[PDB]
C-alpha cells in the first residue's frame, strides 16, 4: 500500500538516531526509503533546503493533517524562548525547536520521539546543562497536544527498535485503522512508553555471565572476558533491553562483551546509571 | 543590485546551520554562518568522574563519535599517566580508522553526491531545485544513483568494522583511559579483514574513480571556493608507541607558508557568537562556556577560533594539503586522462584547485584511499591475544590534552580534574574551525571567506551556496557542542 509520509525533526540531538537507522539490515535502509515509509522532511538527507524544504514539509503536513509521522529526536529546549535550538527558517521568521513542535504536534497521526533525549530529556537535560531541554512527552502534555507518543529511547536506539516500532504501528493499523491500531501499540507499551516487545526483557536476568555474577566472579580488568562485568561499573541489571540477543551492528558485538552497559535506554540515564566505570 | 538569501536550514549536512549570503552581479559578496542549536557539554561535564568522558562526549555527534572518543580518551590518558599497551594503541586504530572510511562514503555519497546526481523520482529525493544544475548523462547519473546505493551497504559494513573492537556504533564502548576494552582475536580479526577488502574494492573501483568523473563535468567548481588558502592539522594516528611520529604529522599552511603547530597560539573569540563577552579570547586550556543566547550583534552558537590572529580551515583538504602523499595511481591517471593535469603529489594540484569546492571533494576521496594502507598496515601490526588495556587510578589533580584529526579536521580535549572529577573540560573541534562566524577584528570564518566568489547566476536557485558548504563537510553539533 501507499507509504506513510513522515518528517524527521532534529532539537537537541547528536543525529546518532539517523546514524543508527542507515544501518538496519533487515530491512535495509534503502528498503524503508523506497519501501516502507515516504521520507518527505529529513534535513540531513533530503534534496531540497532551507525555506523551501520546510514549504514542503508544510505542504505535505496539510494535505496529509491527522495522518503523518512525526519523529521527534533530541530534547526540545525551552529556555530563552526556544532560541537553544533553531530548525529553520521561513518568511523571514526563524522556527525554533518549540514552535514547529507546537505547530505539526498537533496534526501528527502520532510523534515516535526516538532516542534517550527525545524519550526521558538524556545528556541535554543532564546535571550541569542550562537550556531547559525537555522530553517530548511532557513537552507536548505542558502544551495541551495530546497527539499519541511512542517512545524508542536509546543512545542510540538500535535500527531494530525504530523500524520494528514503525512497522508494529503499520500492522496495528493494517488490521485496525488509525485510531484503532494506535490503540493496539499503546497497549503495547511499559510504563516509560517503550514497545514490549524490545524493550519487555532485562539485560541482566538474560546476560550470559549472569552465573559469573551469582558466584561473584567479577572482572578487574576490562579485556577479561571471562567474568562478570558488574565491578567495572555494567548497569544491565537496572536496563529493559535486548541487546543481549540482537546485539549490535549486524550482530558482531554488544556493549556487554566489549566493555560495560551504561544503561542508556533508562530514563535516567545518563545522571542515574554514573559514574559509568564502577558499581 | 544586491539581493540576501538566508538558507535555514542547510541541509545534507550534520546539524543545524544557516547561511546567509549577499549576492551582487551574479556572485556572493558575504557570508554569515549560524549554528543555531546548543547543548553546553563542557558545562555538562563538570563536578563528574574523568572516566565518564569518554562516553559523554561521543554524544555531541552521532557521526563523529570515534573522534571524540578517541581525543577524550587521550586527554584522559595524559592525565592519568596511563600507559597504553603498544596493542591497545593499534586497537583504537582500527576502532577510528573503521570510521573515517564510513564518514568519507557517507559523506561524497548520501550527503554530497545529490547536489550533482538526480536521486529517484520519490522522497526524499525530490522535491527539489527547479534549475539544480544537474550535468551527467543518463549514464553516469545513473552510476551515481547505483553507487549511492551501494554505499549504504559498504558505510553501514565500516560500521560493522567499528563495532568488532569497539562494542556499537555509534557511540563505542571499546575506548577507556588505558586502552581498549577488547583483545583482537584471530577469528575477528579475519572478519575485520573480510569487511575491510569488501570496502577496499568499493574505494578503489568506485568512489575514487567517480569523484573524478564527476569533477570533470564541473571543472568551474575548481575555480571557486579558496577563502582564505589556510589550514591546520594537529597530527592523528600514531604509529609507534614513542609518538613521534604518526600518520598525518601537525602543521600549519597560511600565506603560502609552511609553519610548525604551536597549540599555545590558539584562542577563541566571542564577539559575534552567543557567549558572555568576559569570555573572549581565552586558549582551550584556561577555557570558559558561559552562554547568552540574547547577546546583540551576534549570530552563532559556535565560537570563533583562531591560530595565532589566523583563520584556518581544517580537514581532508587541511591534511593532505600539509602532508602532501603521493596521490592514488587511479587519482593520477584521471587528473591526466580527464584534465589533462600531471600529477605526482597532492600539492602538484596547485593551491588554487586544491582550495576549490571541488578540490575538497577530491582531497576527501584521497585521503580515504590513503587511509587503505594505514588500515592494512594496523591489520598487520595487531597481535591476537596480546592485552590492550591498562586499569589506572583515578587522580585527585591532574591536566591532559587529547589532539587527534576527526574525519572533518583537528579536534582537541583538555580536562582538569580537581578533588577526582572534572573541574573544566574544554572542546576546539573540526566544524568549529570551519563554520565559525567573525572574530573580535571583524575576520570571517574559513567556510564564510571560502564562499566569497561563489557564483550565483540564478538567485531563484542559488545551488552553489550550499553546494560550497557542503564541501566541507559540516557537522554543528561538533562545532557547538
Ligand atoms: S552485571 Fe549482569 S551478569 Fe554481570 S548484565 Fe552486567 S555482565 Fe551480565
Ligand atoms: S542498553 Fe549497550 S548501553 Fe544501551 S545499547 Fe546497555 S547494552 Fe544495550
Ligand atoms: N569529523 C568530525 Fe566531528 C566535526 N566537525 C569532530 O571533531
Ligand atoms: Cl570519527
Ligand atoms: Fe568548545
Ligand atoms: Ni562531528
Amino acid at each position: 500500500g501507499e507509504r506513510p509520509p513522515v518528517f524527521w525533526l532534529q532539537g537537541q540531538g547528536c543525529t546518532g538516531c539517523s546514524v543508527t537507522l542507515l544501518n538496519s539490515v533487515h530491512p535495509s535502509i534503502a528498503d524503508v526509503l523506497l519501501k516502507v515509509i515516504s521520507l518527505e522532511f529529513h534535513p540531513t538527507v533530503m534534496a531540497w533546503e532551507g525555506e523551501h524544504a520546510i514549504e514542503h514539509m508544510r505542504k505535505v503536513a496539510e494535505k496529509f493533517k491527522g495522518k503523518f509521522f512525526l519523529v521527534i529526536e533530541g530534547s526540545v529546549p525551552v529556555e530563552a524562548d526556544g532560541k537553544y535550538c533553531i530548525i529553520g527558517e521561513a518568511n523571514h521568521h526563524e522556527i525554533s525547536m518549540v514552535d514547529a513542535l507546537k505547530e505539526f504536534g498537533p496534526n501528527a497521526a502520532a510523534v515516535l520521539a526516538v532516542g534517550t533525549c527525545a524519550a526521558y530529556g538524556g545528556i541535554p537535560a543532564a546535571e550541569g546543562s542550562e537550556t531547559g531541554a525537555t522530553a517530548v512527552s511532557k513537552f507536548l502534555g505542558d502544551n495541551g497536544i495530546k497527539t499519541p507518543v511512542v517512545n524508542i529511547p536509546g543512545c542510540p536506539p538500535h535500527p531494530d527498535w525504530i523500524v520494528g516500532t514503525v512497522v508494529l504501528a503499520l500492522d496495528a493499523i493494517k488490521k485496525n485503522g488509525l485510531e484503532g491500531g494506535l490503540a493496539e501499540v499503546v497497549k503495547v507499551l511499559d510504563s516509560d512508553g517503550r514497545p514490549t516487545p524490545f524493550f519487555g526483557r532485562n539485560i541482566h536476568e538474560n546476560c550470559p555471565y549472569l552465573d559469573k555474577y551469582d558466584e561473584g566472579v567479577m572482572s578487574a580488568t576490562f579485556t577479561d572476558k571471562v567474568g562478570c562485568r558488574y565491578d567495572l561499573g555494567c548497569k544491565g541489571p537496572m536496563t529493559m533491553a535486548d541487546c543481549f540477543e540482537r546485539k549490535w551492528n549486524g550482530g558482531v558485538n554488544w556493549c556487554v562483551q566489549n566493555a560495560v552497559c551504561i544503561g542508556c535506554v533508562e530514563p535516567d540515564f545518563p545522571d542515574g546509571k554514573s559514574p559509568f566505570y564502577q558499581a | 543590485g544586491r539581493t540576501t538569501i538566508a538558507i535555514d536550514p542547510v541541509t545534507r549536512i550534520e546539524g543545524h546551520l544557516k547561511a546567509e549570503v549577499v549576492v551582487e552581479n551574479g556572485k556572493v559578496v558575504d557570508a554569515r554562518l549560524s549554528g543555531g542549536m546548543y547543548r553546553g557539554f563542557e558545562t555538562i561535564l563538570r563536578g563528574r568522574d574523568p572516566r565518564d568522558a569518554s562516553q559523554i562526549v561521543q554524544r555531541i555527534c552521532g557521526v563523529c563519535p570515534t573522534a571524540h572518543s578517541t581525543a577524550s580518551v587521550l586527554a584522559l590518558d595524559e592525565a592519568f599517566g596511563a600507559k597504553v599497551p603498544n596493542n591497545g594503541r593499534i586497537t583504537r586504530n582500527l576502532i577510528f580508522g573503521a570510521n573515517y572510511l564510513q564518514s568519507h562514503i557517507l559523506h561524497f555519497y548520501h550527503l554530497s553526491a545529490q547536489d550533482f546526481v538526480q536521486g529517484p523520482d520519490t522522497a526524499p529525493f525530490v522535491p527539489r531545485f527547479p534549475k539544480s544544475d544537474l550535468r551527467l548523462s543518463k549514464e553516469l547519473n545513473k552510476a551515481g544513483v547505483d553507487q549511492y546505493i551501494e554505499a549504504l551497504e559498504v558505510r553501514r559494513i565500516c560500521h560493522e568494522m567499528v563495532a568488532l573492537f569497539g562494542g556499537r556504533m555509534p557511540h563505542v564502548q571499546g575506548q577507556v583511559v588505558g586502552g581498549a576494552t577488547e583483545i583482537p582475536t584471530k577469528e575477528k580479526l579475519v572478519e575485520y579483514a573480510a569487511r575491510f577488502k569488501k570496502v577496499r574494492d568499493f574505494v578503489e573501483q568506485k568512489y575514487v574513480p567517480v569523484v573524478y568523473t564527476i569533477g570533470s563535468k564541473y571543472k568551474d567548481m575548481f575555480k571557486v571556493g579558496q577563502g582564505f588558502k589556510a589550514a591546520l592539522c594537529v597530527g592523528a594516528f600514531p604509529l609507534d608507541n614513542s609518538g613521534k611520529k604518526h600518520l598525518f604529522m601537525p602543521g600549519v599552511y597560511a600565506k603560502g607558508k609552511d609553519m610548525p603547530f604551536d597549540p599555545s597560539k590558539i584562542k577563541e573569540y566571542v564577539k559575534y557568537s552567543w557567549f558572555a563577552e568576559e569570555t573572549t579570547g581565552l586558549n582551550y586550556k584556561e577555557g570558559k562556556t558561559i552562554p547568552a543566547p540574547d547577546k546583540a550583534g551576534a549570530y552563532s552558537f559556535v565560537k570563533a577560533p583562531r591560530y595565532d590572529g589566523l583563520s584556518l580551515e581544517v580537514g581532508p583538504l587541511a591534511r593532505m594539503w600539509v602532508n602532501n602523499p603521493e596521490l592514488s595511481p587511479v587519482g593520477k591517471k584521471l587528473l591526466k586522462d580527464l584534465f589533462g593535469i600531471s600529477a605526482k603529489k597532492f600539492r602538484d594540484l596547485g593551491e588554487e584547485a586544491a582550495f576549490s569546492l571541488m578540490g575538497r571533494h577530491v582531497a576527501r576521496a584521497e585521503e580515504t584511499y590513503y587511509m587503505l594502507g594505514a588500515i592494512e598496515g594496523w591489520l598487520k601490526e595487531i597481535k591476537a591475544g596480546e592485552d590492550t588495556v591498562v586499569m589506572p587510578a583515578v587522580p585527585a589533580s591532574a591536566e591532559g590534552t587529547g589532539f587527534t584529526e576527526a574525519p572533518r579536521g583537528s579536534l582537541l580535549h583538555y580536562v582538569k580534574v580537581k578533588d577526582s572529577k572534572i573541574d573544566n573540560y574544554q572542546i576546539v573541534s573540526a566544524s568549529l574551525w570551519n563554520c565559525n562566524p567573525r572574530d573580535d577584528m571583524g575576520q570571517r570564518g574559513a567556510v564564510e571567506e571560502a564562499l566569497i566568489g561563489i557564483p550565483v547566476d540564478d538567485i531563484q536557485n542559488p545551488v552553489n551556496v550550499a553546494r560550497l558548504i557542503r564541501a566541507f563537510d559540516p557537522x554543528l553539533g561538533c562545532a557547538v557542542h
